[PDB]
């Protein structure tokens, strides 16, 4: 249309950025909880057909052995963001022989947002914002840390953040269940109770993804057997 | 149109027609048989502006040398109405300062003040087709 | 403004205007009737109407500046029970690109909120978020800024 | 510059901008070309709106090589851009092959340039039609290059204002056995029907191509040809 | 109507409205005047303070594009600053190529062409600032050139850019600038700026004064505070 | 910039490329181009629209262009855009399908990125086994036994769908089919040899011979077809 | 309208709406207050949290050992500007081996941010900066606008509801010059308090302080480190 | 260089150009792929089979590599670019890793290439959906589907094209372990799936099967006609 | 006067084959309010234009539409002042480049032919507007003698025995047409006189030697010089006394 | 408005005010000149020389960007209530 991508609304809103935020509300719900014993990341797979392999829906990704990401919105768009996070990490390790802090990983990915434009741009420059919201969760010097990224490039540490279609309902549920001193097993359960209440389908070990980054231990996706153990309770 | 040039010849009756948008007139009206002469009352030139200024500034009370050429040089694009407004505004500058007379400085602001008002006027160059 | 067209046009209104041109300055000089005219778009007006014989003085009404805006808000708050702590200087700073109508609407909306909370006296906060109402900014979730 | 095409397909499958460029050609001064047995004649109406113009200062019939000449009907400035391109293209042909460029080759190279502005970004098509005349292999050549970039081989054609009537005039006045001098006579006659006023030696430009090459007839020469008309 | 949204589009009357709209940005700014006297050029800027929170010297409308050329601006300050560096880089390149200080006529002609180059294409917008360049030298003499957003540069004896340009021009005309010196003119530049300032309208202005002349050895500098305050008292006294 | 951009390489709300279809409409108003494949050769029958009496005949062919020693092409649509494609077709040259695919990649590129208008040209390719190909401004190509592009292409394909005997076709039978199909397609009831353009591709002595039939040869086919059509009149 | 869609379109009033719209991005940001004294220039920011389970967004960023800024607007745009000013401050150390003058650094970002406001298809940096720094010329407080116009301010406040803070800064402006470091910060905290609603108050969670002085490097104070500053100031009337 | 943002976010948050590219997918031939135990079957409906059309040229099932083949639905010219770009990458992967490409890798590359065209200046999205089938090095049959957006998912069975919804609904009911017990039953499943949208019959069905440690095998019309008789025969006994 | 699309906003054809944007650039020549007249004699060429200094504040020495493009070539610019300077700077560059590359002074016909070529690109590319200025060159050729060439916004150019551009171009064309019809090879004094008369008779100003700028090139001295106010006064006195 | 003033208190609802409330413009020809006059009359009655009365107007439009600035001014449309899509 007449409007460019880098156009400001009369209220000071980047039109494309605000539009890309609305794309998250069509994405699957993702719940992330940060605890002293580790970070929890859960997301609903949203199977649309029994013929679809649930395992192919990868909405939690190994950014590194100590940090993972939960994505919601346009899944195809987050692949570009995930790839650099898996490149920026292993570049910090190449140059500094140390694992990059979770905040720094989210900071690097955040710079890709708003690196879009129509004119006076590189041939490889993007044309629209990344219509995806990321929930980075990992363990670093500061212990377990959860960070939330939005298509505006705005990243912030969150104790318990829910993104996706049911962000409003799950965040309200998260506030009623989150206390600073709680175990990670409680975080796994509490996130699964909230997910089961917001999912369209009936919650089982095949339509969800659970990942944890405990201190000491590495990033660990929950298998079917592990998920069934916590599903059997609630 | 039928009276100016029609079947019955018009004898000893002359017609004067005035318009500032002759471009919109009908070709039959502007035809030479009806409006024989198209006299262009154009915007005043440097000498014409000087003539009109003296006409309107004549009855104005004034002391000091009045450089009419200075007002003319800043009056480019003015018509007869502006040059009378320049004389009118110069007097109202004197009225504002509680003066019974008008000086060249009063004319200098007046010609500049009127020149600012000319920016709101759109295209005037309209000629018969 | 008059225009040349081959198919249609508003010649009837241009005839009414052409009559008004003659009355302002025509064959009979009328020097006993003073004429005031008001418009929002002077660029639309016919050049013969903006002539220096028909409308001699063309007064440009500017957007009220900071001093004027405080004065305007004071003008429309006289009949209103306003507490002696309203910083009209601050409100004038908070109402950039406000015309006189919006500045008056700031005072009208201020009493709306005071009645909304049941107050008998208007406070500076009532004026402050009465500015927000007059500003008519579209709803936004722009809490992620800064 | 703009990187998007300003010429696009209409819903009826027409390059509307190209048609409008051809409308400018139809408004240009008439140009007549005749391919006789022993040569080609190019003639045009080089009429000025006042005597103050120097007629010999700018020529409408401009040589490209020693054997190829151009006459246009359309926009004057656009013709000069194509004249420079034709001369540049003729040279680029000459340095590589060390041989004068064939007439058909130059038209193809020039018409390719005209097609580019009908597809390239941020440019409008040339509003001229080029009548290319030449001599190669002992045979006269006459080509017309429309704004779209299509080139047609003509035995005799007319462009510009009143070109439709001039084309029919040639159908009833052209034969393949015609000689070059009779071609000039037929060319001036073709211009005469669309001509208004009187044709002097300065208000028309005539150019011929033969075995000796392409040369633009001087006004003195055109006067002798013009005298035979009346 | 669409005839005023691009600088590459002519109006049917042959006027580039985008340039003319940039002219209006200058006419919305405070007035800056410059007078070319017998032995130099003196610049005076009516510098309103938008708030008491600004320090004395903020939003300097008087620049030094060279060691011998000054610059008084009006309009968009960001564009005024950008045109300042263009003048600075033009003067720097002139000295780095030809080996002498850039003539003000050539400096004005070079920067104006940069200004004009932004008035032809839709990919850029015309600069929303008008500025005056003043210089003095023993050979070339005092020169005062004003460049507008369209790209038009004329020499001047006294010029005004801003909203009170018309009012200030009338005050400049009363001066006999070709005979009086910079010392007598700094008081006059102060008087004219004070005359054209509107106290009931936007008020609380700061007098910014600068000059270049034989008394500064052909070097543009801010008028010293002692002379600036002396002119301010004279300007305030002229208002009775 | 955005204001004057027509956005040629965008998707319509229904999922179509309007410039591609509008290009395909231009071919429909262009000259009829026929192509019939036989067991011993393949022919390109093209309608000539430059049939003015004052048009000199200097070129070997008007719509039929030789790509290389083994392939020939005939174009329908904007002739200027055809000259660009024929030059690039020659530069790419080779197997027949490889040449067609290579140019259709160029044609598809203009319908995906670049902001330029597509090449409004449809091409019929013939070459050596024997094969006949058709290309569209969308960049979509297809091999055919008998196909037509241009004016009344659908009508010509309809009669080919009925009268083309698959496998049992020689040059003489296919050449006769070309005249018969072109007779109904063209509005002319006589179809003189000056309005038709036939070129045949055949393997002789292990060498490919691409030849454009002379006007004398074509008149024989028009004559032979008219008597054969007159023979069918004797039945009724 | 038709005059607000691009930054290269002049309105008939001689205004650029896209620049003006970018100026509203600062007004959507949280309030920050910058004030300076004879020897110090501190920045006081009011951090905001989208939800109470999320951390408050950082507003004071460290640019150089002697220069610090407080952002108000698009966070990613602030990072882009801060990275530019971090490099320029680092570049001056690499060549001239001296602190980059604060006035000289703001000029670079004023010319850097003016380029997008004049070319087709670019947008103004929708971020407002309050630069605090110390150099040979003393403490400085600079305000940077999306319009690429910067102001050398003795005490400034930008953000949402910042005009109330400016009223406080104007009132107690005269006592800023001679007050010590503790009194200066309390003035900024008192100024930032005017932007808060009546029921809200300055807490350790939503206050960040950045101080640069003659012998004091630029240090940013956070929730634990802001408590030594909050306890002194009295409750507002 | 044409540097313009074709794909931009709608105010609701939708990329309309991607949706329009998915609308072109819905106008293409129905492509059906079923992942069997030891075979992968790709079935594509043929649009308006012409007796004058060389069936060899218009082929919607093409082999990216010796172990990976795909069938598309949408713009034919758009697909041929994706197949060629995918084919070049298959050889690039084999040159570097010295191992035949996995189905996940080439469906990831195609999806990434498709996504890049929904976020790059001057490029419209690819208007095709791909049904990639094949075998890994360990012999596991894999079936993957891409859409113009760039999202790839693994399917036991899936359909793309105009009648994807009808065939997929048919496939969700008839895809069972018994239905893929043998290769012949798996081939019948695709024909049964394609008969739901193909009106005339087996003359509008193009079948390509790939078995473990074997190359892609296009099924001749006589072989297909043999199968349709069996389904027609088995229909009678079930009545 | 039909329109279809952006044919009024960018340099693309109208349905009747018209470039409205180029036509609108011609109206920009009249925006300055000045008329320029160029007359070519038997051995001299003169360009005369009116100079307007509205206020004494303006330095009258800087208001010049007469520009010395080369030592032997001079031009008079009419139209937008800013666009006129850009053409002059470009014309100076091309004249200097021609001398460097080719070794001899650029012919007047080739100087505008390049300027006309430069201005034609603006009429084909839609990213830039045509320059709203008209350029009239005068110079003495080695063989062709005196030359006068106008150089329009559209890239049109021609040789002229007597041309004029500006507000009163058509009225001054008729006056010059009448004089050239008399077929008199004017001397230097007559050519200046008929140049000054043409501007004077059409504008009706009765010039003082401060309202017109006169630039001449002569065969005896093939150099472009600006006539001083005293020199212009000599012609004004001579014209008045007859 | 004459008949609305014949009542002690009145409500006027202007549904789809974008039909007549469009912004004023000059396209050379008399484009929308007549409808602009209707909008100018409506503006005059809302806030002109004469007091409006006890009329409280109410306008609904899905294209508020097309409305004239004079109509969208307080004293004619004091309150601008936005019906955004529900949360």
């Amino acid at each position: 249309y007449d409007r460019g991508v880098n156009t400001f609304s009369p209220e000071g809103r980047l039109f494309q950025v605000e539009y890309a935020i609305e794309a998250i509300k069509l994405g699957s719900t993702a719940i992330g909880i940060q605890t002293s014993e580790g970070v929890c990341l859960a997301v609903e797979k949203r199977i649309t057909s029994p013929l679809m392999e649930p395992s192919s829906i990868e909405k939690i990704v190994e950014i590194d052995a100590h940090i993972g990401c939960a994505m919601s919105g346009l899944i195809a768009d987050a692949k570009t963001l995930i790839d650099k996070a898996r490149v920026e990490t292993q570049n910090h390790w190449f140059t500094y022989n140390e694992t990059m802090t979770v905040e720094s990983v989210t900071q690097a990915v955040s710079n890709l947002a708003l690196q879009f434009g129509e004119e006076d741009a590189d041939p490889g420059a993007m044309s629209r914002p990344f219509g995806v919201a990321l929930l980075f969760g990992g363990v670093d010097e500061k212990g377990p840390q959860l960070f939330h990224m939005d298509p505006s490039g705005t990243f912030v540490q969150c104790d318990a953040r829910a993104i996706g279609s049911a962000s409003e309902g799950a965040q309200s549920s998260l506030q009623e269940v989150y206390h600073k001193s709680m175990t990670l097993k409680e975080a796994i359960k509490s996130s699964l109770i909230i997910l089961k209440q917001v999912m369209e389908e009936k919650l089982n070990a095949t339509n969800i993804e659970l990942a944890t980054v405990q201190p000491g231990q590495n990033f660990h996706m929950f298998t079917k057997e592990e998920l069934e153990e916590v599903i059997k309770d609630i | 149109l039928n009276q100016m040039d029609g079947f019955d010849t018009l004898h000893r009756v002359k017609m004067i027609m005035a318009t500032n948008r002759p471009d919109t007139l009908d070709p039959a009206l502007l035809r030479p048989g009806r409006l024989d002469r198209k006299i262009h009352i154009d915007l005043p030139n440097e000498q014409a502006r000087l003539d009109i200024l003296k006409i309107h500034a004549g009855p104005i009370t004034k002391h000091g040398e009045i450089d009419y050429e200075a007002i003319v040089k800043l009056s480019d694009g003015f018509n007869g109405a502006d040059l009378r407004n320049v004389c009118t505004e110069a007097g109202m500058f004197a009225i504002r300062a509680d003066h019974d007379f008008v000086v060249q400085e009063d004319f200098m602001k007046a010609v500049r003040k009127v020149a600012d008002s000319k920016k709101l006027e759109s295209k005037l160059d309209y000629k018969p087709v | 403004k008059r225009f040349d067209s081959e198919k249609a046009g508003d010649r009837e209104v241009q005839r009414t205007m052409l009559e008004l041109l003659n009355q302002l300055d025509g064959f009979q000089p009328n020097t006993q009737v003073k004429v005031i005219a008001a418009t929002n778009r002077v660029d639309i007006l016919d050049p013969a109407l903006l002539r220096s014989g028909r409308l001699d003085r063309k007064i440009e009404f500017p957007m009220p500046n900071e001093e004027a805006r405080a004065r305007i808000m004071q003008i429309h708050s006289r009949k209103m029970n306003v507490s002696p702590d309203v910083n009209y200087e601050e409100l004038a700073r908070c109402t950039d690109d406000f015309n006189g109508a919006q500045c008056k609407a700031v005072c009208v909306e201020a009493g709306m909120i005071a009645l909304r909370r049941g107050a008998t006296e208007l406070t500076h906060e009532d004026y402050m978020e009465g500015i927000l109402e007059v500003q008519a900014k579209k709803k936004a979730n722009l809490q992620y800024y800064a | 510059g703009y990187s998007f095409s300003l010429t696009t397909f209409s819903p009826s499958g027409k390059l509307v901008q190209i048609e409008y460029a051809l409308a400018a050609v139809a408004g240009g001064a008439p140009s007549v070309g005749i391919k006789a047995a022993n040569g080609v004649v190019l003639a045009t109406e080089k009429k000025q709106k006042s005597i103050l113009y120097d007629e010999r200062s700018v020529h409408k019939v401009e040589p490209i090589t020693k054997h190829i000449g151009l006459v246009y009907s359309g926009m004057g400035p656009d013709y000069r851009v194509l004249v420079h391109r034709a001369r540049k293209l003729a040279q680029q042909y000459y340095l590589v092959y060390q041989e004068p460029i064939p007439t058909a080759q130059l038209v193809q190279r020039v018409a390719s340039v005209m097609q580019e502005y009908t597809q390239s970004g941020g440019v409008r098509p040339f509003g001229v039609s080029l009548l290319i005349c030449g001599w190669n292999e002992g045979r006269p050549y006459l080509f017309q290059s429309d704004p779209s970039g299509a080139y047609f081989a003509w035995k005799a054609t007319a462009m510009g204002k009143n070109y439709v009537n001039g084309k029919t005039f040639l159908e009833k006045r052209y034969n393949e056995d015609l000689e070059l001098e009779d071609a000039i006579h037929t060319a001036i006659l073709t211009l005469k029907e669309s001509f208004e006023g009187q044709m002097t030696e300065d208000n028309i430009e005539v150019g011929i191509c033969n075995e000796a090459g392409f040369r633009r007839l001087t006004p003195t020469e055109v006067k002798d040809y013009l005298a035979a008309i009346a | 109507t669409g005839y005023d949204l691009s600088a590459s589009t002519f109006s049917p009357d042959g006027r580039v409205f985008q340039v003319e709209y940039a002219m209006k940005a200058v006419e919305n700014s405070s007035t800056a005047i410059g007078i070319r006297c017998k032995d130099g050029v003196v610049f005076g800027v009516e510098k309103l303070v938008l708030s008491k929170l600004y320090e004395e010297g903020s939003n300097k409308r008087l620049f030094n594009v060279d060691r011998h050329v000054g610059m008084a601006v009006a309009g968009l300050l960001a564009d005024a600053r950008s045109l300042a560096d263009i003048a600075r880089e033009e003067a720097s390149n002139f000295r780095s190529n030809f080996g002498y200080n850039i003539p003000l006529k050539h400096l004005a002609d070079r920067v104006a062409m940069y200004v004009h180059a932004y008035t032809l294409y839709s990919a850029v917008r015309p600069f929303g600032c008008s500025f005056m360049l003043g210089s003095y030298s023993v050979n070339d003499g005092a020169q005062l050139y004003m460049i507008d957003p369209s790209g038009v540069s004329y020499g001047y004896w006294g010029c005004a850019i801003g909203k009170a340009r018309q009012a200030a021009k009338t005050e400049i005309e009363k001066l006999q600038m070709k005979e009086m010196t910079c010392r007598d003119i700094v008081k006059e530049v102060a008087k004219i700026i004070y005359i054209v300032h509107d106290e009931v309208k936007d008020k609380a202005f700061e007098l910014e004064l600068s000059w270049v002349g034989e008394l500064t050895n052909g070097r543009h500098e801010i008028v010293p505070k002692d002379i600036r305050e002396e002119a301010e008292k004279y300007a305030k006294e002229s208002l009775k | 910039s955005r204001r004057y951009d027509s956005r040629t390489t965008i998707f319509s709300p229904e999922g179509r490329l309007y410039q591609v279809e509008y290009a395909m409409e231009a071919i429909g108003h262009a000259g009829t181009c026929l192509g019939i494949l036989a067991n011993d050769g393949v022919l390109l029958a093209a309608e000539r629209r430059n049939i003015h009496k004052l048009l000199d005949e200097v070129f070997f062919s008007e719509k039929i262009y030789k790509l290389n020693e083994d392939m020939a092409c005939s174009v329908a649509g904007i002739t200027s855009d055809a000259n660009v494609l024929t030059n690039e077709l020659r530069l790419i040259a080779i197997p027949c399908e490889q040449l067609v695919t290579a140019l259709c990649d160029i044609k598809q590129a203009y319908t995906q990125f670049g902001g330029k208008r597509p090449f409004g040209v449809s091409l019929l390719y013939i070459g050596w086994g024997f094969q006949l190909y058709q290309s569209d401004p969308s960049g979509n190509y297809g091999g055919w036994k008998a196909t037509c592009i241009g004016n009344n292409s659908a009508a010509a394909v309809s009669m080919l769908k009925q009268d083309y005997k698959e496998g049992e076709m020689t040059l003489k039978s296919a050449l006769a089919l070309a005249i018969k199909v072109l007779n109904k397609t063209m509005d002319v009831s006589k179809l003189s040899a000056e309005k038709v353009e036939i070129a045949t591709l055949t393997r002789e002595n292990g060498k490919t011979v691409i030849r454009v039939l002379k006007q004398k040869e074509v008149e024989q086919l028009i004559k032979k077809h008219e008597e054969e059509e007159a023979k069918a009149e004797r039945e009724k | 309208n038709q005059y607000d869609n691009d930054v290269t379109v002049w309105s008939p009033q001689g205004r650029i709406h896209q620049i003006e719209y970018a100026m509203e991005a600062v007004k959507q940001g949280s309030a920050t207050v910058g004030l300076k004294s004879k020897t110090h220039a501190v920045l006081v920011a009011l951090k905001r949290a989208q939800s109470e389970l999320a951390a408050h967004q950082k507003k004071i960023l460290h640019v150089d050992n002697h220069i610090g800024i407080s952002i108000a607007g698009l966070t990613a745009d602030a990072r882009l500007l801060c990275n530019f000013m971090r490099q320029e401050c680092l570049d001056s150390r690499f060549v001239f081996d001296r602190p980059l003058p604060v006035s000289r650094l703001v000029s670079l970002i004023g010319s850097k941010t003016q380029i997008p406001t004049q070319r087709y298809g670019r947008r103004p940096y929708g971020v407002g900066l309050l630069i605090a720094g110390y150099d040979d010329m003393g403490p400085h407080i600079f305000q940077t606008c999306p319009s690429a116009n910067y102001f050398d301010c003795r005490a400034m406040s930008i953000g949402a509801r910042s005009q109330s803070a400016r009223t406080y800064l104007e009132r107690h402006m005269s006592e800023f010059m001679e007050c010590n470091l503790n009194e200066l910060v309390k003035h900024g905290l008192r100024a930032l308090r005017e932007t808060l609603p009546a029921e809200q108050d300055l807490t350790t969670k939503n206050v960040s302080i950045g101080i640069v002085g003659k012998d004091l490097e630029f240090t940013i104070y956070d929730d634990d480190d802001v408590s030594p500053f909050l306890e002194g100031l009295e409750e507002r009337p | 260089s044409y540097d313009r943002a074709i794909t931009v976010f709608s105010p609701d948050g939708h990329l309309f150009q991607v949706e329009y590219a998915q609308e072109a997918v819905k106008k293409g031939s129905t492509a059906v792929g079923v992942r069997g135990r030891d075979i992968v079957v790709l079935g594509v409906e043929k649009k308006s089979v012409a007796k004058l059309q060389d069936e060899r040229t218009v082929r919607k099932i093409c082999a990216l590599d010796d172990n990976v083949c795909m069938a598309f639905a949408g713009l034919t010219a758009d697909a041929r670019i994706v197949i060629n770009r995918a084919r070049v990458e298959c050889q690039s992967h084999r040159l570097t890793v010295e191992d035949p490409v996995t189905v996940e890798y080439i469906t990831r590359y195609i999806a990434s290439l498709k996504q890049r065209y929904t976020q790059s200046n001057g490029r419209r999205p690819f208007g095709i959906s791909a049904l990639i089938v094949g075998f890994d090095f360990d012999g596991t049959p894999r079936l993957y589907q891409t859409d113009p957006s760039g999202t790839y998912h693994a399917w036991k069975a899936n359909a793309i094209g105009r009648g994807a919804k009808s065939v997929r609904e048919f496939l969700e009911k008839n895809y069972t372990d018994e239905a893929i017990e043998t290769d012949d039953l798996t081939i019948k499943l695709v024909i049964k799936a394609l008969l739901e949208v193909v009106q005339s019959g087996g003359k509008n069905i193009e079948l390509a099967v790939m078995r473990r440690d074997q190359s892609l095998k296009i099924l001749n019309p006589e072989e297909i006609e043999k199968y349709v008789a069996e389904i027609e025969k088995e229909k009678e006994e079930n009545e | 006067g039909s329109s279809a699309g952006f044919d009024r906003h960018i340099t693309i054809f109208s349905p009747e084959g018209r470039l409205y944007q180029v036509e609108y650039a011609f109206k920009a020549i009249n925006q300055g309010g000045l008329t320029s007249v160029a007359v070519r004699g038997k051995d001299c060429a003169v360009i005369v234009t009116q100079k307007k200094v509205p206020d004494k504040l303006l330095d009258s020495s800087t208001v010049t539409h007469l520009f010395k493009i080369t030592e032997n070539i001079g031009c008079v610019m009419t139209g937008m002042t800013a666009d006129s300077r850009s053409q002059v700077q470009r014309a100076r560059y091309e004249a200097a480049n021609w001398k460097y590359k080719y070794g001899y002074e650029i012919p007047v016909d080739m100087l505008c032919k390049r300027i006309a070529d430069i201005s034609q690109v603006y009429t084909q590319n839609a990213e830039m507007r045509p320059l709203g200025c008209c350029m009239i060159l005068i110079g003495i050729d080695e063989e062709q003698g005196p030359q006068v060439y106008k150089c329009d916004p559209a890239g049109y150019y021609c040789g002229f025995k007597a041309t004029a551009a500006g507000v009163k171009q058509t009225e001054s064309t008729s006056f010059l047409e009448k004089k050239v019809k008399k077929k008199f090879d004017w001397t230097f004094e007559q050519t200046v006189e008929t140049a000054i008369t043409c501007l004077s008779t059409v504008l009706s100003i009765d010039f003082k030697p401060s309202e017109i700028e006169v630039g001449v090139v002569t065969v005896e001295n093939p150099k472009f010089r600006i006539l001083t106010e005293a020199e212009i006064d000599a012609h004004l006195v001579a014209l008045a006394e007859r | 408005f004459e008949m609305a003033r014949t009542k002690k208190a009145c409500l006027i609802f202007f549904d789809e005010i974008d039909a007549i409330g469009g912004a004023r413009f000059d396209d050379g020809a008399g484009g929308d000149n007549e409808v602009q006059r209707t909008m100018l009359e409506l503006i005059n009655q809302l806030d002109g020389f004469d007091p409006r009365g006890n009329i409280k107007v109410l306008m609904a439009t899905n294209r508020p960007d097309t409305l004239d600035p004079a109509l969208m001014r307080p004293g004619r449309l004091d309150r601008k209530i936005e019906f955004s899509l529900p949360d």
